[PDB]
Formats: C-alpha cells, sequence, structure tokens
C-alpha cells in the first residue's frame, strides 16, 4: 500500500543537496543551493521555470519538448539541476509531472546497447522500480537530458531503425535519437540543453520544440554572486573591488563559470595571504591563471595530465579509470593531488570515474599538450577536425591555443612550453584563418565573430594586424558586451575593411566603444547599419562619432531602423561638418515632413557633398516638397533624389518640377515612383524634361498617367531638348491607346536608350506595332518592359522575330 | 450602386465599393474595394469561369475554395467569402496592398545594393510559417514568388493566391505555355506529372535563390522555354556569393532546388531551419 512517487522525490531532494554533486567539496563544505543565482532566461518579459510546457497563444498548441541553449559556462546543467530540486520540493511543477529524469549526456553510451533503463539508473536505489506501471505512463514524465554537446562519440540523425518499445535493447544513438524524436514513450515530455554549436546535429530532431536562451548574469547577479560566495563580507569585497577594477575580467565574468574560477582563485589567495592581485585580461589568461595557482605551489605530471586530456578528446572519452590514468603515468600521489586541488572529480554519483571539473578545462589541457616538449600532436589535423561533432568541435582546444601561443609569454609552469612549436603553430594559424575568412557561415563552428574572438585571445598586434587584412567585409551579430568588446579589439587593428555590416541584436545607449573605433577607421566606406532597432539614442550616439575627422564613411545605410523626425537633426549635424559622405539611406523610417524638413538644413548648408538620397517610404506629403525643392536649387551636389512611396501627389511634383525645370539644377534621376501621380503633373514633367539636360533617369512606376499621361509626357520627351534615357513606366494604368504615342516616341526620340514598360495594357497590338516600327532604325538599346503581360502566339511570335532579326537590341524581353 | 445588404453579409457585390482594379489574372480580374458593412478595405477577385465551364464542370472548382477558406494564419491571406451573381464569381479577400516582395526586389536593383543576410531571414521565415500551416492542412499553394508575397507597412509577410486563376485552369494546361511562370516550376510540373507538396518546397527555394541574388536561378537573355525547362531538368543556375551569405543558406536553397523530385525537404525542415538561422540574426 505504498507509492513509488514520494520515495523518488525523496531521493532526488537528496542527491541534489549540492551544486558540485560530490563530497569533498573543497573542504568537504556544503555547496548550499541557495548559493544559485537566477541565470536570465528569454523566449525565441523574462520567461520563468515553470510554465515552460504551457501551451501557446492560439490553438492552445501544448509543447512536449523544450530546448535551452547557451554558451559552455553559463549553467545548463545547474539550471537543470535546479529544476529537479524544485520539483522533487513539491514547489515547481509538482502538479503536472510524477516522475523527471534527470540524465547526464556524458554518461551514456551511443555505441554499446541497452532497453530504456535509464529510467531505472536514474531512479531510487531500488533496483526493481515499478517501470511497468504508472512510470510507464507518457506525459505524466519529463526527461531532462543535458549536455547535448556532450555526447560523446559519433551521431547520426538519418536513423531508419528508429525502435520504439522501451522494453527492447538497442544501440544508444538510436535510443537516444528515438527519445528526442518522442517516437519512444511518446506524449512524454524532454527538455534539452545545448551549446549553440551542436543544433547543427539537434534541429532536425525536434519537430516542433520550444526555444530559450540561457544568459549569464547581470552587473547586480555579479556583484552578488562575489558577496554569496565569500561569506565573509570584507574578502567579498575585496574580491568585488578587485574585478571592478579589471573591467575586462568583470564582462568575461557574466559567464558563472568565469566568476567561479576567479573566486576561486581569489579565495586561495586570500588563504595564503597574498596581495590577490588579478591582471588577466583573455579567456586563456584566466585559466593559465587558475592552473598557475593551484599546481605552481608539477610539471611531471602536468605533461602526463595534458597527455590524457588530448587523448580523452580525440577518444571521445570523459569519464577515466584508473587504469586510463596509469596509461598516462597518473597515479596515487598526484592523482590525489587532483582531488585536493579542485582540478578533478572522482564522479562519486554511483560511478568510479575521474573527470575534469569543467569540459572547458578538459579541452584547455588538451590545447596546453600541442605546445609541450600521443593521438597526435599535429595541429593540421586538429584544426581540420574543427567542424567535426565527433571530436567535440574543438572549440575551446583551438581557442585557447590562439591564447597560448604568444610571444608575451610568462613564467610559472608556462616556461615548460616550446617556442619552436609555438612558431610553428602561429603561422599555421594564420593560413587556416585566411581560409576561414573566405565564406561566411552563421551556426557551424567559424562563425566570423568567433574568429575574432581568437584573435581577441591572442593578444599579439603583429598577429591580429595581419590576420585582419583577410577580411574586406566583416558581417557581425552583437549580442553581449563582450561581443561589443571583442569586436571593437579585431576591427581597431584593421586597415583593410571596406564594409562593416552590423546586425545588432539585443540585450542600445551603451554601444559607444564600437562607433567611436569605427570613426577611426581608414579603411572603412560602407557603412551599413539597416534592418536593426537603431532608435533615435543610438543614432544620436552614432551621429557624434561621424562628425569625426577621420570617419571616412562615403556610404551610410539607415533603412528600417526605426527612427523618427528627431533624428534629422543629428544627421544634419553630421552633413554639416562630414565632407566624406556621399550615399545616404533613409528610407523606411518615419521622417515626415517635419524631420525632412530639417535634413534639408543640413542639405543646404555649405561643403555637404552628399549625391545620393534616398528617402523612399519616409511618411513624406507633398507639403514637404516646399523646402526640398529648395535643396535641390540650392545644392549642386545632390544628384540623386528618390522620393517614391510617399504622399507626393500631384502638387508635390509641381512644386518640384517647378525649381527642377531650371536648367542649372544638377538633379540626374528622380525616384517618383508611387507618388499616386495622374496625367496632370505630367505638365510639370514635360517643362523639366524639355528644359534641365542634366536629368537621365525618370522612375514613374507605381503612378496612374493612362494615355493622357503618357501623351503629354511624350510631348516633353518628344522635345529636341530632352536628354532622358531611361523612362521605367511600370503599371501606370495605361491601355493599348497609348500604343500610338509610344510608338512616335520610339521612333522619334534620339537620347532614349531604354524604355520600361510593366504590368499594364499595352495590348497584343500595341505589341506587334512596336516590333514593326522599332525595326525602323531605332535609338533604343534596351528592353521594352513587357513583364507580367499576356501575349497570344502570333503576338509571342513577332516579339521572337524581333530579338532575332535585330539583335542590336541586346536586351528585348518576353513575359515568357 | 445597389443598396446595402448586411443581412446577406459578404455574400453580395452590393455591400462592396469598388475604387479600383489592383490587379488581372488569365480567368480573373483583383479589384481593390472596400467593404461597405463595416469600412474595411478588402481585395475582390472576380473569376469569370462561365465562358469556359458549365453549371457540371464548375463544381470541380467548389472543393479549392471551400479548402481555402479553411485557412486561418498572420502570415495568410485570409478568405472571408465566396459567392455567385450576375453570373461571376465572386471572392472577398484580405487586402494587402502596402507592398510586396516584388517592390523589395526591385528597391534593391536600384540602389545596387544585395540584401543582407538578416534581412533575407526576417521575410523568408514569415513566409515558411505560412507554408506549413498550409501543408500541415494539405493545402498546396501552387503559385509561390513575390508577385504573391504581400509584405504590411510593419514588415508583415502574407502569402496571397492571386496567380493567374491556377484552381480554376486546371484542365486547361495546354495554354500554360503562356499562361504562367515557370521559373518557379519543378520539373514535375513541366512535364505535367501532377504539382506534389514538395513542389511548393522548389518555388520557395527559388524565391530564397532570387532574393539573395535579385534575379531567378533560370533566368536568362532571350531564353526560350525549350532552352528554360533544360536549365531547370539540369538544374543548372549560378551559385551564390560566398562571402554574402552563409553556408547554410546555400545549403538550404541546394536541398529545395533537386532535380529529383523525391529528395526536397518538407516545408517543416526549411522552417526550422529559417528560424534556428533567424535567430542568430534576428534583429530586436
Ligand atoms: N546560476 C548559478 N548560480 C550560482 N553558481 C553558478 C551558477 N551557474 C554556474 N555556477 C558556478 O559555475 C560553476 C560551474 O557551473 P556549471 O557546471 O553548471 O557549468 P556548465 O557549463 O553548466 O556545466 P555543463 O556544461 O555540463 O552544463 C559552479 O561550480 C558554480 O560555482
Ligand atoms: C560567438 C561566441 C559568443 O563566441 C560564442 C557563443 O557560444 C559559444 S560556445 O558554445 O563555444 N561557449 C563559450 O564560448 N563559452 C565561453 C565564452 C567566453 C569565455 C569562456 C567561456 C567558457 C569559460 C570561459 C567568452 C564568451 C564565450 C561561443
Amino acid at each position: 500500500k505504498k507509492d513509488y512517487r514520494k520515495k523518488y522525490r525523496k531521493y532526488v531532494r537528496s542527491r541534489f543537496q549540492c551544486i558540485e554533486d560530490r563530497n569533498a567539496r573543497l573542504g568537504e563544505s556544503v555547496s548550499l543551493n541557495k548559493r544559485y543565482t537566477r541565470l536570465r532566461l528569454i523566449k525565441e518579459s523574462p520567461i520563468k521555470m515553470e510554465l515552460l510546457f504551457d501551451p501557446d497563444d492560439e490553438h492552445s498548441e501544448p509543447v512536449h519538448t523544450v530546448v535551452f541553449q547557451g554558451a559552455a559556462g553559463i549553467g545548463k546543467t545547474i539550471l537543470a539541476r535546479k529544476m529537479m530540486l524544485d520539483w522533487a520540493s513539491g514547489t515547481l511543477y509538482q502538479d503536472r509531472f510524477d516522475y523527471l529524469f534527470y540524465i547526464h549526456c556524458r554518461e551514456v553510451s551511443l555505441v554499446t546497447q541497452r532497453s530504456l533503463g535509464d529510467l531505472i539508473m536514474s531512479c531510487c536505489p531500488d533496483p526493481n522500480p515499478p517501470i511497468h506501471k504508472i512510470v510507464r505512463k507518457p506525459s505524466r514524465i519529463l526527461f531532462l537530458m543535458d549536455g547535448f554537446d556532450e555526447l560523446q562519440g559519433a551521431f547520426d540523425e538519418h536513423i531508419g531503425p528508429l525502435c520504439t518499445d522501451w522494453q527492447k535493447a538497442e544501440r544508444g544513438d538510436i535510443l537516444l535519437s528515438s527519445l528526442i524524436r518522442k517516437k519512444l514513450l511518446p506524449e512524454a515530455s524532454l527538455l534539452i540543453t545545448t551549446r549553440p554549436v551542436a543544433l547543427e546535429k539537434l534541429q532536425h530532431l525536434l519537430d516542433h520544440p520550444r526555444h530559450v536562451e540561457i544568459l549569464g548574469f547581470s552587473e547586480a547577479k555579479r556583484k552578488e554572486y562575489f558577496f554569496k560566495y565569500f561569506s565573509d563580507e570584507a574578502q567579498a569585497r575585496a574580491a568585488f573591488s578587485l574585478i571592478q577594477e579589471n573591467e575586462v575580467l568583470f564582462t568575461m565574468c557574466f559567464i558563472p563559470l568565469v566568476c567561479w574560477i576567479v573566486c576561486t582563485g581569489l579565495k586561495q589567495q586570500m588563504e595564503s595571504g597574498k596581495s590577490l592581485a588579478q591582471t588577466s585580461k583573455t579567456t586563456t589568461a584566466v585559466y593559465v591563471f587558475f592552473l598557475s595557482s593551484l599546481l605552481q605551489p608539477l610539471c611531471a605530471h602536468l605533461w602526463g595530465l595534458c597527455s590524457l586530456a588530448a587523448d580523452g578528446i580525440w577518444n571521445q572519452k570523459i569519464l577515466f579509470e584508473e587504469s586510463d590514468l596509469r596509461n598516462h603515468g597518473l597515479q596515487k600521489a598526484d592523482v590525489s593531488a587532483f582531488l585536493r586541488m579542485n582540478l578533478f572529480q572522482k564522479e562519486v554519483d554511483c560511478e568510479k570515474f575521474y573527470s575534469f571539473i569543467h569540459m572547458t578545462f578538459q579541452e584547455f589541457f588538451a590545447a596546453m599538450y600541442y605546445l609541450l616538449e600521443l593521438p597526435s600532436r599535429d595541429v593540421t589535423v586538429l584544426l581540420e577536425n574543427y567542424g567535426k561533432f565527433e571530436k567535440g568541435y574543438l572549440i575551446f582546444v583551438v581557442r585557447f591555443l590562439f591564447g597560448l601561443v604568444n610571444q608575451e609569454r610568462t613564467s610559472y609552469l608556462e616556461k615548460k612550453l616550446s617556442c619552436k612549436i609555438s612558431q610553428q603553430i602561429r603561422l599555421e594559424l594564420l593560413k587556416w584563418i585566411e581560409v576561414k575568412a573566405k565564406a561566411k557561415k552563421l551556426q557551424i563552428q567559424p562563425s566570423q565573430l568567433e574568429l575574432f574572438y581568437c584573435l581577441y585571445e591572442m593578444q599579439e598586434e603583429d598577429f591580429v594586424q595581419r590576420a585582419m587584412d583577410y577580411f574586406p567585409k566583416i558581417e557581425i551579430n552583437l549580442s553581449t558586451r563582450m561581443d561589443h568588446m571583442v569586436s571593437s579589439f579585431c576591427i581597431e587593428n584593421c586597415h583593410r575593411v571596406e564594409s562593416l555590416s552590423l546586425g545588432f541584436l539585443h540585450n542600445s545607449s551603451f554601444c559607444r566603444g564600437l562607433f567611436s573605433v569605427l570613426s577611426t577607421s581608414q579603411s572603412l566606406t560602407e557603412l551599413d547599419l539597416s534592418d536593426n532597432s537603431l532608435g533615435d539614442p543610438g543614432m544620436r550616439v552614432l551621429c557624434e562619432t561621424l562628425q569625426h575627422p577621420g570617419c571616412n564613411i562615403r556610404r551610410l545605410w539607415l533603412g528600417r531602423c526605426g527612427l523618427s523626425h528627431e533624428c534629422c537633426f543629428d544627421i544634419s549635424l553630421v552633413l554639416s561638418s562630414n565632407q566624406k559622405l556621399v550615399e545616404l539611406d533613409l528610407s523606411d523610417n518615419a521622417l515626415g515632413d517635419f524631420g525632412i524638413r530639417l535634413l534639408c538644413v543640413g542639405l543646404k548648408h555649405l561643403l555637404c557633398n552628399l549625391k545620393k538620397l534616398w528617402l523612399v517610404s519616409c511618411c513624406l506629403t507633398s507639403a514637404c516638397c516646399q523646402d526640398l525643392a529648395s535643396v535641390l536649387s540650392t545644392s549642386h551636389s545632390l544628384t540623386r533624389l528618390y522620393v517614391g512611396e510617399n504622399a507626393l501627389g500631384d502638387s508635390g511634383v509641381a512644386i518640384l518640377c517647378e525649381k527642377a525645370k531650371n536648367p542649372q539644377c544638377n538633379l540626374q534621376k528622380l525616384g517618383l515612383v508611387n507618388s499616386g501621380l495622374t496625367s496632370v503633373c505630367c505638365s510639370a514633367l514635360s517643362s523639366v524634361l524639355s528644359t534641365n539636360q542634366n536629368l537621365t533617369h525618370l522612375y514613374l512606376r507605381g503612378n496612374t498617367l493612362g494615355d493622357k499621361g503618357i501623351k503629354l509626357l511624350c510631348e516633353g520627351l518628344l522635345h529636341p531638348d530632352c536628354k532622358l534615357q531611361v523612362l521605367e513606366l511600370d503599371n501606370c494604368n495605361l491601355t493599348s491607346h497609348c500604343c500610338w504615342d509610344l510608338s512616335t516616341l520610339l521612333t522619334s526620340s534620339q537620347s532614349l536608350r531604354k524604355l520600361s514598360l510593366g504590368n499594364n495594357d499595352l495590348g497584343d497590338l500595341g505589341v506587334m506595332m512596336f516590333c514593326e516600327v522599332l525595326k525602323q532604325q531605332s535609338c533604343l538599346l534596351q528592353n521594352l518592359g513587357l513583364s507580367e503581360m499576356y501575349f497570344n502566339y502570333e503576338t509571342k511570335s513577332a516579339l521572337e522575330t524581333l530579338q532575332e532579326e535585330k539583335p542590336e537590341l541586346t536586351v528585348v524581353f518576353e513575359p515568357s | 450602386q445597389k443598396a446595402l445588404r448586411p443581412d446577406m453579409g459578404y455574400n453580395t457585390l452590393a455591400n462592396f465599393r469598388i475604387e479600383k482594379k489592383i490587379g488581372r489574372g488569365q480567368f480573373s480580374e483583383v479589384y481593390r474595394a472596400a467593404c461597405l458593412l463595416d469600412g474595411v478595405p478588402v481585395a475582390l477577385m472576380m473569376v469569370q469561369i462561365f465562358d469556359l465551364m458549365d453549371a457540371k464542370a464548375r463544381a470541380d472548382c467548389i472543393k479549392e475554395i471551400d479548402l481555402l477558406k479553411q485557412l486561418n494564419h498572420p502570415n495568410v491571406i485570409k478568405y472571408y467569402a465566396s459567392f455567385i451573381e450576375d453570373n461571376e464569381l465572386n471572392i472577398v479577400l484580405e487586402l494587402a496592398d502596402a507592398g510586396d516582395l516584388s517592390r523589395m526586389i526591385k528597391h534593391f536593383k536600384k540602389q545596387k545594393r544585395l540584401i543582407p543576410e538578416r534581412t533575407v531571414w526576417k521575410y523568408f521565415v514569415q513566409l515558411c510559417s505560412a507554408l506549413e500551416h498550409m501543408h500541415s492542412r494539405r493545402v498546396m499553394h501552387r503559385d509561390i514568388k513575390p508577385a504573391n508575397v504581400f509584405i504590411t507597412a510593419t514588415g508583415v509577410v502574407k502569402l496571397g493566391d492571386l496567380g493567374l486563376g491556377r484552381f480554376f485552369s486546371s484542365k486547361t494546361t495546354a495554354a500554360h505555355s503562356l499562361v504562367g511562370t515557370p521559373y518557379y516550376m519543378s520539373p514535375e510540373r513541366i512535364h505535367e506529372n501532377g504539382y506534389n507538396f514538395k513542389s511548393d518546397i522548389w518555388s520557395l527555394g527559388c524565391l530564397l535563390y532570387e532574393m539573395a541574388a535579385l534575379q531567378s536561378p533560370f533566368y536568362g537573355d532571350k531564353m526560350n522555354l525549350y532552352s528554360l525547362c533544360k536549365k531547370i531538368e539540369q538544374c543548372d543556375y549560378p551559385p551564390l556569393p560566398s562571402d554574402h551569405y552563409s553556408e547554410e543558406l546555400r545549403q538550404l536553397v541546394n536541398m529545395c532546388i533537386n532535380p529529383d523530385p523525391e529528395k526536397r525537404p518538407d516545408v517543416t525542415y526549411v522552417y526550422d531551419v529559417a528560424k534556428r538561422m533567424h535567430a542568430c540574426t534576428a534583429s530586436s
């Protein structure tokens, strides 16, 4: 008359009483689960650990699978552990699930065969649980599989024999896939935590996942960690003051693992009566510092450890036995030394294996191996397998290698490294970068930003400045402060970048640094900041940096950036002093009549060399044409103006035309596209065409001129002083009635090079008419549009005939 | 103008006011109109099937509209009503005249600038969502290309079906040498072997390529149907620039444009990829 749910909950509460998940916790101390600091969780408002599987907003679609992602050191596993405890304590999902099964990815084979006994191995001590009873019932259970990227051995997604029926034993990879795809024990819930890199081999298995990103600590939380870590506030204050002084390390401490390493190092320094100095700048520096502080107080075992680490990476081994330790010459005294020192763990949770305190450390040691004085010791093979899941991606192994391979070497064990090798590696890394820099990747392993992280770690100007010569175009997607810092460093030392594309993501007026760096670039030509949340506050900061004498920016793209009319003030201030900017795109913003009126001041201002200005879809009305027309008259430098997709009706155009008409205006192109114009505006346009010989491209597509408008426009175009080369007439509500006048134009004008006729009812006869007349020594060189038009056989045949008979018409374009 | 009749809902043109024509198909015309009952701007699709089908043949067109009316998604053009009066078929659709993908592409061409990958995924992922919705209900689009991809002022993608009345032109394929745009058609559609769901994937891949390249993968100068078909059958088209687009984007295109009809990915796969890519370049 006893249940099992209670027995298990007690077991779970018992096993997860400590974060360290073991004994020998730095003098057998208590980890204290209250030590847990809340991590920021953002749904692909903050998201709670609770309600993760709840139905969505409409049709109440339930969630079976929730996938968490984040960088190593963020706390993916600690979050899962906290979750297991809160549930066992009856506070989290205590109503939703009867059992939770927590399984470590590093503890499960992908090569051996077994039944789904994982639910038994992870259960209370009872070797024979009611696995066939309520525990068997799907939807009443949730599985927690953390460290997908930590899975050891090759793993495939293309598995035919997926295998359902938990009672059946099968290979671990198949078993895992079947669970992930919800084929085994379907309708059960599953929570996965993984490094973003492993998404490449996970997304294929999810069907309909919910995604949450796990972020690191905020400034406030970083402070809490120090004060919760150091129970003596006097020590916490010293530690906190020290991290505040070392701003770079403070930034890196957003990752809990990093702040832990720092705090652990400081704790030792405090215990030893040291000054508590901490001068680390890079991730490598931190790891070297830690190892030095722990081990230097030796190389005989360090070499052996490095060999072990390297072997474990290549042989996909995380959990080592006494026989493996002996194989690397590690036994008894040193093994013990690294248990009293917090370098290795003994996996005391029903296991007899030894492992690294963190996977990053294993990679650190493996990286170290290559530089000392035997799976290979080659760098080429190491780099070749960089993109391979099967080798663990080797991301930290390489990143650390970059930091370790430096001329600015230190002592303390580091003297053991061979400079001959370091020099060989350095050269190979440069060649590697040149190759990886040529082909953009977003979610692979190289990723542009990732290369910058590697360059950042290798704090050597000669190396980095040379490496940066392979990035003529830089495209980045910054998220956190650490990304801004790294980007600023790499860009500052770049002398060969022409195009910068910043895909700013989320978590404004803090960016600074990067813009301060961009303004000092000597090669940067184009700055593309479109399609991101560069709201006015960000634009103001950018504008301040854009006034720097050395900006050298020729093109600035600011499309759908969410700018308001207010930003035009700051832009005007840039135009008034920045004599380098040539092309400015402010399209897709809310820069209404007031905003443009301000911009007109900057445009009229002397020394404004802007030649090309795009103002498409800027919420303008005809009212603003009064000021813009003055710009055309006043500013000799502006030649290209695009104001389509605004409320500039016939009256707006007439205003612009009155000034554009003046033959001393330099306007060359008019983007009067979706302006809502009628045949009435053609009078004004005609006057301009017959007067201003500087106009070469006129875009009227999107208007509704009809045949009357064409006739009026033609009268202007047929004038001997009309120099228009390209005319764009897409759906202008035209009919076949206008074909006579267009026909006349085609055999009358001399300056016309292209007549683009788009989706309008020109008619079959209209086209056939054109074919006959265009043959009569036409001056046209380009096509005649005719897209999105339907023609009959004879018409199509006649058009094709024209294409063959008159090859000087390089393009004609049939719609077929 | 006929008097308003609220009691007949949207089952009569008496309750709508046409302001202008907005497009034209070969089996239908498309008008811009406002609803006189509630002031809502709508798209009116006028289909003339009476000169093509009798009362019996016309029945073949019922299933298509009855099925389309069951769709309900923020990235799909909504169907409100359908009726027959004055010997004409009238379908009331959600209006999306703010702009479209075709206009966006033309804009980028004029600027001589390529669409940032972060801006490609921004719209592409939305289109994929719309298609997932349709396919999960076993609804095929059969005409995916910029012409039917509408974009709101807020940058929201809505997939329409205006096309050229392809739902009606199902038994008159002889005319499709002139009616249709065989740049988005798979080899199977060209061979008239039937249009499967994987053929929407082909056309989706084509669209993605076109956005990235600002041109169709099977475009050419004075290219006739014969040569066009050969290029399509051989899956022969220029690659996208390695320093402008990610490898993953190119792989997605390569998987979608697969001359082997059984080797294309489904919509769910493509959508999940688009989401994961977008999620890394998704501006806030
Ligand atoms: N949210 C947190 N609150 C308090 N301490 C934390 C937190 N996250 C991580 N830690 C600190 O970082 C150290 C390592 O944490 P952890 O093992 O979870 O890194 P991890 O990357 O999540 O491991 P894994 O890769 O297997 O998920 C812990 O010993 C602890 O001191
Ligand atoms: C593109 C990007 C930001 O570099 C990235 C995103 O995700 C990864 S990760 O999967 O390789 N994890 C990590 O790099 N963790 C990690 C980081 C730093 C320092 C340390 C760690 C682990 C402990 C020391 C510096 C930021 C990343 C990398």
